[PDB]
């Protein structure tokens, strides 16, 4: 999680008044959650038996992540 | 008659009623086949028939990869 506050600086701030931040009238802050990144919780594939002809491989995999897609 | 040797194109075994169709395939796969013994038709390729009778028709997936539809 971060917090997000800044401004503008004019041509009078300096970079040592910046860092300072002394004049430069900052935004209030505020807070956000940055999002975590997928991972796999385990992988496996199983099909089923078949009398005749062959069984089509397939993979289950299951994931633990947040993305959008 | 191919060079010195002899090539299968067609078998009518006695003790079954099996009838092989075609030239054998290197690995010695007939493209059709025959088994009265288990009352099967074994045909590898295409049926075209005006229509068709039957109680259950069970689509496989034969090959490997293939899509039964």
């Amino acid at each position: 999680t971060y917090e997000v506050q800044g401004a503008f600086y004019d041509s009078i701030i300096d970079s040592e008044l910046l860092n300072a931040q002394i004049g430069i009238n900052l935004s209030d802050k505020q807070t956000f959650k940055m999002k975590s990144a997928p991972r796999i919780t385990g992988a496996r594939c199983e099909s089923e038996p078949v009398d005749v002809g062959v069984g089509a491989p397939i993979v289950y995999i299951d994931t633990t992540g947040e993305a959008d897609y | 008659k191919d060079g010195s040797t002899w090539k299968q194109t067609f078998l009518i075994d006695a003790a079954t009623g099996a009838i092989n169709i075609g030239l054998l395939d290197a690995e010695g796969k007939a493209p059709i086949s025959f088994d009265p013994v288990k009352k099967i038709v074994n045909v590898d390729g295409s049926v075209i028939t005006k229509t068709i009778n039957a109680a259950n028709f069970v689509m496989t997936n034969l090959t490997g990869q293939d899509n039964p539809a």
